[PDB]
Order: structure tokens, then C-alpha cells, then sequence
RNA sequence: AUGUAUUAAGGAGAGUAUAACUUAAUUUAUGUUUAUGAUAGAGGUUAUCAACAUAUGAACUCUUAGAGAAAUUACUUAAUAAACGAAGUGAAUUGAAAUAUCUUAUUAACUUCAGGAAAAGAAAUCAAACGAGAUUCUAUGAUUAGUGUGAACGAAAAUAGAGCAGCCUAUUAAAAUAAGUAAAAUGGCUUUAAAGCUGUUUGAAUAUUGUGGGGAACCUUCCUCAAAGGCUAAAUAUAAUACAUGAGUUACAGAGAAAAGUACCGUGAGGGAAAGCUUUGAAAUAGUAGUUUUAUAAGCAGCUCAAGCAAUAAGAAAGCGAGAGCGUACCUUUUGCAUAAUGGGUCACCAAGUUAAUUUUAGAUGCGAGCGAAUUAGAUGUGCAUAGUUAAACCGAUCAUUAAAAUAAUGAAUAGUGUCUAAAGUUAGACCCGAAGCCUGGUGA
RNA sequence: AGACAACACUGACUAGGAUAGCUGGUUUUCUGCGAAACCUAUAAUAGUAGGCAAUUUAAGUAACAUCUUAGUAGGUACAGA
RNA sequence: CGAAAAUUUAACGGAUCUAAAUAAUAUACCGAAACCUUGUCCAUAUGUAACAUUAGUAAUAAUAUUAAUGUUAUUUGAUGGGGUAGCAGAACGUUGAGUGAAUCUUAGAUUUUUUUUUUAUAACUAAAUAUAGAUGAUAACUCAAGUGAGAAUGGU
RNA sequence: CAGUCGCGUAAGCGGGGCAUAGGAUCACAAGAUACAAAAAGGAAAGAUCUUGGAUUUUUGGAAAAGCUACGCUAGGGAUAA
């Protein structure tokens, strides 16, 4: 944010008036009331609201990019699933929560409850680290499953990924269509002039 | 352990900060490298100051003036126009115009007040090419048309030039007639466009006018000019005889 | 602190159910939902055990009729702060290492007038032979053009963003298209000599069928606009209120004010505090207790040598120390200080090379004759480098002086660009603290 | 009487806007190197600038210092009239 | 002998000395943080070996190796060692921040003390007192500074 | 080195004086140069080269008199009571 903020010897509220004659009253002569060295004065060198921002290439933000994506990718940590990739909560508590049966009290203590024992099936859980889920768009079941057990991963949208969030988790899930449209943005310096840009080797079975 | 707790810059990046004021030890600690009781210690010296002597820029004074009026070329040397077509960057069978040397990267990134192709590699140039430019040396001129080729210098601005990139101009190789006889033709030509475009401009002051008057430069203005005639608008050519 | 939204007159005196606010100082009614809400009881003082929405009774005195020593008199359905805005008048500190022009500065201040904003505004504008198309706000353009002896001062076109709106039949009522006007001389202002503002004395013309203004001395052609009449929202300024955010503060901090412009000081204008909570309990300082030394001695109280004392007990000696020697505090400032040269009663806390823009360098790293930025199809958005040369253009791997030229002579030629870390030059308070003075507005006999 | 005009008067008090080549102060440790008080210019001599020149670390060296051997410039001590 | 000054012997430092004075010689000894020797610390090198971390490259169903960094040892029985102004390198500590929805804590996290150890502006061992399950503390690496005070007739 | 002049039989000499004692920029003025010309054609005002007028004599270049015993501030105590 940096809004911190000080008030210097100029902004200190008070007269400007000298304090101690020049000479005559034997003690140390004095300007004004707002001099660093008094109590109330100001901070000559204290924070201001200013921007710490700085900059850093498109390439090279994009190779960075690019370098965790890799380094989840060797580590066996990056697992890219089909479209679609939402929490298969039970189609019973769906209907009935849709359905407004249930009151808040239980919708919630049933979302932590099955995606606490589905994460600790798969060994995505606590216990192992962590997951984060990046789709392409925001899906119900999957963003609200991880908002009342967040001790189990996140959920996050395309768009709200940064480079420091590849890294922040044990394992990244991500849509097959979601990362086609992660390294087709972050590829500024290899299209420069292409590459393999979600080659088909092995359709889907239909 | 975790990759955000094993992160780090090369060593090679990272300097040392010098704080000065922060004890005896650090070796920045009373005077702060200022001596003693100077005037560089207690204020500020005017940068300009030289203790009293008058500078050598009073004493000598400033010699020239700064021609404002000059024109800014975008040089492009044959050496480097033939890298490109090589390279196929560079179309040689259609008209190398302005808006195709921008786009292509030759000149680089910066419109200017005109293109002059320059005559660096002349001896190992042997593309046959239809370029134009706003101007030519004489060694380029003949080296293009020793191969083969033609070359026409045509009169823009930095605005024309920068029409020209974005499409809002025709590019046109030939001068705005003159005459009665001729707005049929081109009144026609215009509502067939269907859009807007802006009109090339033509020269106006004289030196202007006749640097593209003249053939040595191939100016696209030399057909208005007899074999005899000469291209400066107030000089003319003495005749030779005994009368 | 910033952002968003909303709003567009403020204060005091006295009184009162001490969460409740105006002599009625806890008024009286509606509708809806009420635990699947909203965000089958007890309880009218042993009260307000109900929130939201919409209405509603009451709301004193002064500022604020007249007078006066404001909160009184006397009457009566008497009533509008500050900041922000426009114009008028207009400094000085400061810089130029003095100082007159200049800069500070179309500044501070004062004066009048006006509104929730005001001002400005739909070209007698800019451009340059192509064209743009009102005003306002922000950045770039720009430590530029330019001005000036200097120090410094400093545009416009254009580009990008915020907003976008045009008109005279103005959405609130206005022109029969503007004459003592444009302009000239002269005295000033502004400024580059133009354009613009102006006191004095003078004084024009009537539309592209080329009349008039401008295009930076000036004349002409061309281009361009149409003064001496008007209307116009938004983006902008300030204050109040509410909310959101925080590698902002957490009590000598934050604000001057966690009960504050209050207590207190001053005839007055004016100056202006301290003080959180139930937690923790540092140092200095004081009175004692244990161990140890001390009444023959001339110690910056430390250091080197060290007898002895010190644990009821197997084991375990920190501490104090007689006696011997060495040693004239610290800092600052100086050629040089134990100096009888400067500074300090002790301890705790506060207290000084920082930030911004700009211009550089080193190292590291990205791309690479490109870099950076920025974006179904296309365009758009600063910049630096890619070529040198001269005072400058022409010219150009060649250029300049040689009054013609010419290897006659002499000089100059080849990886840039962005980012981070650090150190820097420049301009800003600019590492911190400290004058006497100068100017403007007020106060007091 | 340079007298008085409310602590202040060779021109009061109060608020707003300064500079100071002068003085004082500038806070943790370790490591490497290590000066000068001279010249020139300056309304300058308490300042500043350019040198000499301290530091950093790269490229160079027929580097620099000292001695030996041969050579060269220049007139002091001394001695003399 | 000449040779006289005002606190006190008053320029042998003093005691004292007939040499323990003076002149010409000789030898041993003492004597500095100098030098030597044996160790240590630090700075800069030069090759080699080994250990750890990170990242590659090969092998493996019957581990080896390459590079960078840290570290110890060792080769040349390597060289070097005062310091103001000043310049430069390398670190520690303080406050806040990320990794952190992490790690640890009545089997005692945390306790301004005391104590112990380690080439040590720092942390650590133990002890004593009190009692916390997080509005607690925290390694490592990194990020930003209102970051370090015996000195301003400084301020509270 | 180029240009083109003098003297000398020639070699050759000549970019003032046997040597050592005469200040810029700015502004201004007179010649040349043909560089740029704020819409355009010219011009004005600029640019290069040569040259001139200077107790610019504080001669690296201010247009410049004193008093304060009523003095003020910041300092040094280059010894000043
Ligand atoms: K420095
Ligand atoms: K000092
Ligand atoms: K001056
Ligand atoms: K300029
Ligand atoms: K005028
Ligand atoms: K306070
Ligand atoms: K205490
Ligand atoms: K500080
Ligand atoms: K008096
Ligand atoms: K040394
Ligand atoms: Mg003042
Ligand atoms: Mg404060
Ligand atoms: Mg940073
Ligand atoms: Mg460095
Ligand atoms: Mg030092
Ligand atoms: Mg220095
Ligand atoms: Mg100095
Ligand atoms: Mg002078
Ligand atoms: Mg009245
Ligand atoms: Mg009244
Ligand atoms: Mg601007
Ligand atoms: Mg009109
Ligand atoms: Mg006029
Ligand atoms: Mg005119
Ligand atoms: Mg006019
Ligand atoms: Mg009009
Ligand atoms: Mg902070
Ligand atoms: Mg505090
Ligand atoms: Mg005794
Ligand atoms: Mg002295
Ligand atoms: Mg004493
Ligand atoms: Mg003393
Ligand atoms: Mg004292
Ligand atoms: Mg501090
Ligand atoms: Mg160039
Ligand atoms: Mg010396
Ligand atoms: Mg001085
Ligand atoms: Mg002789
Ligand atoms: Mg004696
Ligand atoms: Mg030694
Ligand atoms: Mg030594
Ligand atoms: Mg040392
Ligand atoms: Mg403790
Ligand atoms: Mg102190
Ligand atoms: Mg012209
Ligand atoms: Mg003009
Ligand atoms: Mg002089
Ligand atoms: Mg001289
Ligand atoms: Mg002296």
C-alpha cells in the first residue's frame, strides 16, 4: 500500500515563534517548537505515502513465469485435469441445500467435513502440504468448498494467479484450458519471430 | 526447505549500503567523509562555481548556433537493406515504400523527418529493387540502378511519415497535377476509396522545391524540367558562344 | 495517508431521567419481518427483553430587529462561519557566493464581489501547403524553442488519460452581427521584437466577386479565422460526513488534542499543555542483609603479581581481597591538551546523508541491431541506439579548413537497450540544530 | 533624556515568509589501503576550484625504486687575488 | 676563587658516592610490544583431497560423475599485520513483512535475572520464580526501513 | 604542406625587430563567408573568418564614501585592555 505517512518540523501544528532568546537565559538557545529535537517535534527523515512499485521486463516477468510452471512441472507437482474441474460434491446435499432444507449451520459443517475426508483420500490435504485449483472461470462447489476448508488448499481463478502463488502450495490442479491460456500469455519472449502450444499426441477417448 | 525460503539475487548483484553516521568502526562515522568544517561541510557549493575564476565558456564564449530548422533523416545504408531481403524481411519484387522500411525494422523504431539511403556496402549489392526514399547519396543512387534497379526521392514530413505506418495515407510516387484538365480524374479517383485518406504534401520553399527538381537526385519533380533547363528556381544555365 | 460515495452555513450560553437532550429536556401512530429472523412465559421504573422502513408532537437564550458592557433590555412567527473561487492592490526574506536589471513572484498578504462550486468555454484558435477542430484537470513534449551580461526563468504544436455537448427556437428567455471600436504615436504592463492589457493625444474598413484579424521585427502572395453581442452540464477546488484499504501509529507514538483549543499564560491580538488500561517492572537513586576489606594512609578507583578469608558434610570457590608494580578521564577543537581551552549532575527515552524527479557509473541479469513500452482483422500511445562530420547545412564512409578542385596536410569510425542491488551529480528543507535582521497583516494609551 | 508608548523601544507586541563560506553535533562491529597543511586562480587569505594526489580494480609495463659502469648539464662549499 | 633574589634543600630524580667522579681502553651482563622459536587469530593467494547443499548427466533388479557455493584439512614448511582525514570490502543487531492455514509448547512455549559453554558486538547450557495452548514464541532464506547514541551550554 | 612574392652567381634565407618589459568574453563597429531564414518569396535579428576602439591598471576582467562611546548576531581568540 505505502501511505504510511510523518509529519516533518513543517508540518508539526504550533507557531513558528523562537522558543529562548538568542542569548541572556543561560540555557541552550531554542528556534522553534517543531525542531526534531524537541518533544513534540517532527520526524525530519520519517515515511511518506509513496509508491514502491518498481519494474521488471515483460520477458523476464514471463520467463519467471514460465520457471515455476517448470519447476512443478519436473517435481511432478503440476497436475492439469479436463475441463469442467469442480468439487463432485453429493448430488444429495446439493438438492437439498439448493433447496433451502438445510440451514447455514449444517450447509457449512458438511462442506468441511466432505472436502476435509476427499482431500485426505487423494493425499491433497493437510497432511500433505496443500493444493490450490486454478480454473478458468468461477465454479460454486469448488470456490465455496475451499472458502470453509481452506486448511485443505484454495481455489483460484486464472486470472488471479501470480508467480508467487505457483509456488505457494504442494501441488497446483489446473484446467488443461487454463494453462494453454497460462503459457500462451507468458511466452513473450519465445514469440518474438511456433512452438508446442497444447499439441494433441492422444485424443480423448469419446 | 520451500522454494520462496530458498530464493536469492546472484551475489554479483548485491553491493554494500554505506550509512553513514552510524559509529567509529564502520569508517563513515563522525564527519561522514566530509573533512572538517568546511563549506562543504556545513552547506553547498553551486555546481558552476570554479572558486571566482570566470569559466572558459566566458572567457571564449560559445561558438555556433544549433540549426533548428534541419532536417532529422532515418540513414539506411545499402549494406544493411540487403541483410533484410536476404533474410526475407524485405519484399524486392513489390515497391520498397516508407510505410514497409518502418514496419520492417530496417530504420528501427523511430519516425523521423525522412529516410536517406546511404551508400555503405555499395560494391556487394547486386539486388534488383524498387525503393523510395526522401533522399539518396550519390553513390546510392547509382549502386541501386547498376544492379538493375530503380529509385525515385520523394518530398514527406514527419507527419506524412507517420500517416503513411498508420494507413490514413496513400503513398504516391507522383506530384498533385496542375491544371483544369485533370479534376475529373482525380475527383474520380477519390470517391472510389470509399474512406478518407489524407493527400501526400508536395514541397513548397525553394530549397525544397529543388532538391527534387533535379535528376541527380532523382527527385519525382525532375519530369517538369527540359534537357537544357537547370533545377534551381533563380539560377539559369549561361550559354557558351563568343557574342 | 489515499481512494470511493454523499452532502453544501457554523458556533456558543443556560437548563435537563449522567447511554437517552431542550422547561413536552425517554412524544405519538402506521407497515413488514420476527430464529426457517435480522446482520404460546416474566417484565410500564424490578421499565425502555425489537429491529428495519415511513410519518409525527416538542425543540429555550445569544450570535441574528433597534439600542447595549453578546447570551440583557425591548420587541417579534426579525435569522447563513471558515476554507475553496474571480478581480483589484501587491511586498520582503532568498539566489546571483557583494549589488542596482533579474530571481524570490502575476507569490504571501489585504480589499471587494459571488456560488455550492467559481472561473473558462463552442475560434477574428492553432497549424504549414497535410491538416487539427470549445473550455477545464493530469502527465509527456521540456534542465527544449527562447529569453537574459549572468544566476536563473521558460512556452506552443502534438501525444496519452479523466470527462465529452453543443448552440442563438441558447430549455429560460440574450444580437436587428457590434465605431471613439480595431489601430497609430507616446508612458507603462506582459513578453522574445509578434499577439495580448492599458493612461494621454488621435483615429479605419464592410465578406472568398478576397472587406477585416492572425500566421513572433517588417512587406507581399497564399492559407486561416470572422473582434468591438451572448448562453452552456461533466471531468477541477475546498470543507463536513460515512465507508474501504494499510511491511501506517499503539500512548513523550499518532494530531496540539484517547475528556482540548480545555486547564494555564497574556491588558489584548495571541500562545498553548499534561493526562490511556487490570498486565510486565529496566537503569539511576535510597535504606539494610550476607561474604569480604578498611582507623600510618597522597590509586581516573582499572590493569599485571598475589598472601589470606570464604561451602557444617563426599564433591564443588564465584566473590572480596592485604601487600608489590604500571597507569596524569572522555570528547571536541588544534601545530600541539591531564591541561587551569570547549561540552556534560546521573540514568532511561526522543534526537541527524532520507524521499521524489532527473542525469550517470559499477556489478549482476533479460533481449539483442535492436531494446523498452503497448495491443476476427487493422491502427494506436513518450524514449535511446542503428553513421560520421562541420559553427551550420549541403554532403555522407566519408566529412571539415585549403576564397576552384585534387589521398598535399591534420582531426574524427564499428553493441546497443531494459531491469534490479549499491554508490552518486542536479533541483527540491536535502545530514541535523542555531542568528541578528527584512517585509506584510493585526493588537495595545 | 534617543525620554515614554503595559516582560521588550537608536522604533513595541503578535502572526505569516528566511538564510547562515560561521559554531556545535552526526549513533553497530570486523577487515584492507592510507594522506595533506604545497602550487595556480579567486573582492581572496576561516572559503572554493583545478592540480599534486589518498582509495577502488581492470588492462599494461623496455613500469617504478636502488646500485654498478660510461656519459652529460651546472659554478655552491672550498680555495684564490 | 670569580659565582648575589625573593614558599624549600632546588636543575646529581633521590639515597648516597673519594669513586658509585674524570680521561684513555677491555670484557661479561641487563635491556623494547624490535628480532627469534613454539602456538593462535586475521587478510590475500596457490594446487590437491574429503564432507554437506543445490542443479544436471549416467548407472542400477542380482552407485558414479560434472559445475557452483559453504566448510575442514593440506601443498608451496606461501605472503602479509600501527593509523587520523579519507576510500573500499564483509558482517551482526533492532523494527515490520513473505514462505506461515508452517514448526514447537503443563513431558513447561514464554519469563528484562543468574549461570555455563563456544573465537563470542552473538547465541547457547543449567538453575531459580511465575504459569501460557494462542492477540504466544520461533529456525532458515528473503523483503522494506521512523534500524544501532558517553557527547549538540540538545529535549522530556 | 599548398598558395605566390622579395633578395641572391649559387647554396639558400624570409610567417618583423640580438634575447628578456602591451589582457579575454560580452556589447559595438568595418570588411568578407553563403551557413540557417519560425507559412512561403525576401528581410530583420543570428552563425563562421579577419580587424578595430580598453590606466577593462583590483590588468582570469564590480559602475561604489564614512560614523556608531547606544550598536546587534555568528564566530576566532593570528594578543587585541
Ligand atoms: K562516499
Ligand atoms: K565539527
Ligand atoms: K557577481
Ligand atoms: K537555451
Ligand atoms: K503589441
Ligand atoms: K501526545
Ligand atoms: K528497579
Ligand atoms: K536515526
Ligand atoms: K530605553
Ligand atoms: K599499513
Ligand atoms: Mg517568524
Ligand atoms: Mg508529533
Ligand atoms: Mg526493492
Ligand atoms: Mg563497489
Ligand atoms: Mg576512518
Ligand atoms: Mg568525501
Ligand atoms: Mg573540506
Ligand atoms: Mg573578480
Ligand atoms: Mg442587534
Ligand atoms: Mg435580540
Ligand atoms: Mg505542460
Ligand atoms: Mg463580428
Ligand atoms: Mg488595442
Ligand atoms: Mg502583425
Ligand atoms: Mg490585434
Ligand atoms: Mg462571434
Ligand atoms: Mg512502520
Ligand atoms: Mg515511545
Ligand atoms: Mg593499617
Ligand atoms: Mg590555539
Ligand atoms: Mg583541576
Ligand atoms: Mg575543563
Ligand atoms: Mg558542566
Ligand atoms: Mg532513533
Ligand atoms: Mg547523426
Ligand atoms: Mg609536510
Ligand atoms: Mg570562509
Ligand atoms: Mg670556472
Ligand atoms: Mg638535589
Ligand atoms: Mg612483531
Ligand atoms: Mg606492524
Ligand atoms: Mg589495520
Ligand atoms: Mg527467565
Ligand atoms: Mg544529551
Ligand atoms: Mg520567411
Ligand atoms: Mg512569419
Ligand atoms: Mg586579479
Ligand atoms: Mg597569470
Ligand atoms: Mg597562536
Amino acid at each position: 500500500r505505502g501511505m504510511a505517512s510523518t509529519k516533518t518540523r513543517y508540518e508539526v501544528h504550533g507557531s513558528h515563534k523562537k522558543m529562548s532568546p538568542q542569548k541572556g537565559t543561560g540555557n541552550a538557545r531554542r528556534g522553534t517548537r517543531q525542531s526534531p529535537l524537541m518533544k513534540g517535534g517532527g520526524k525530519t527523515f520519517g515515511p511518506k505515502p509513496r509508491d514502491f512499485s518498481t519494474k521488471l521486463n515483460k520477458k523476464v516477468y514471463d520467463l519467471a513465469w514460465r520457471t515455476a510452471l517448470s519447476y512443478r512441472y519436473k517435481r511432478g507437482e503440476l497436475i492439469v485435469t479436463e475441463d469442467g474441474l469442480d468439487l463432485p460434491l453429493p448430488n444429495d446435499f446439493l438438492w437439498l441445500a439448493g433447496g433451502g432444507k438445510l440451514s447455514r449451520e449444517l450447509e457449512d459443517g458438511y462442506v468441511r467435513k466432505w472436502v476435509h475426508e476427499f482431500m485426505t483420500s487423494l493425499n491433497w490435504g493437510k497432511e500433505a502440504g496443500r493444493t490450490t485449483f486454478i480454473t478458468g472461470d468461477k465454479r460454486p462447489n469448488l470456490f465455496t468448498g475451499f472458502e470453509l476448508a481452506g486448511a485443505e488448499g484454495r481455489a483460484l481463478e486464472l486470472w488471479d494467479v501470480d508467480v508467487k502463488d505457483l509456488l505457494e502450495t504442494g501441488r497446483i490442479v489446473i484446467e488443461r484450458s487454463a494453462l494453454k491460456e497460462m503459457i500462451e500469455d507468458h511466452q513473450s519472449d519465445l514469440v518474438t519471430r511456433g512452438p508446442n502450444l497444447g499439441e494433441v499426441l492422444v485424443r480423448a477417448p469419446r | 526447505a520451500s522454494i520462496l525460503a530458498s530464493l536469492s539475487d546472484n551475489r554479483g548483484a548485491y553491493h554494500k549500503r554505506i550509512r553513514k553516521g552510524r559509529g567509529p568502526s564502520s569508517g563513515y562515522g563522525k564527519t561522514a567523509g566530509r573533512g572538517t568544517k568546511g563549506q562543504k561541510a556545513h552547506g553547498h557549493v553551486k555546481p558552476w562555481f570554479q572558486g571566482g575564476q570566470t569559466p572558459l565558456i566566458v572567457s571564449h564564449g560559445r561558438k555556433g548556433f544549433v540549426n533548428q530548422f534541419a532536417a532529422d533523416m532515418s540513414e539506411l545504408n545499402l549494406e544493411k537493406l540487403q541483410e533484410w531481403i536476404e533474410a526475407g524481411r524485405i519484399d524486392p519484387t513489390k515497391p520498397i515504400t516508407p510505410k514497409e522500411i518502418i514496419k520492417s525494422g530496417i530504420i528501427g523504431s523511430s519516425i523521423k523527418d525522412g529516410i536517406k539511403l546511404l551508400g555503405r556496402g555499395k560494391e556487394s549489392f547486386k539486388i534488383p529493387v524498387t525503393i523510395t526514399v526522401s533522399r539518396a547519396s550519390a553513390s546510392a543512387i547509382e549502386a541501386i540502378e547498376a544492379a538493375g534497379g530503380k529509385i525515385v526521392t520523394r518530398f514527406y514530413t514527419k507527419e506524412s511519415l507517420k500517416r503513411l505506418v498508420e494507413g490514413k495515407s496513400l503513398h504516391t510516387d507522383k506530384p498533385l497535377p496542375v491544371g483544369k484538365e485533370h479534376v475529373e480524374e482525380i475527383l474520380a479517383q477519390a470517391r472510389s476509396l470509399k474512406k478518407k485518406y489524407y493527400r501526400l504534401p508536395d514541397p513548397t520553399s525553394r530549397w525544397d522545391i529543388e532538391y527534387y527538381r533535379d535528376p541527380a537526385h532523382r527527385g519525382y519533380l525532375s519530369h517538369q524540367l527540359a534537357p537544357g533547363e537547370s533545377p534551381s528556381l533563380y539560377f539559369k544555365v549561361p550559354t557558351g558562344g563568343e557574342k
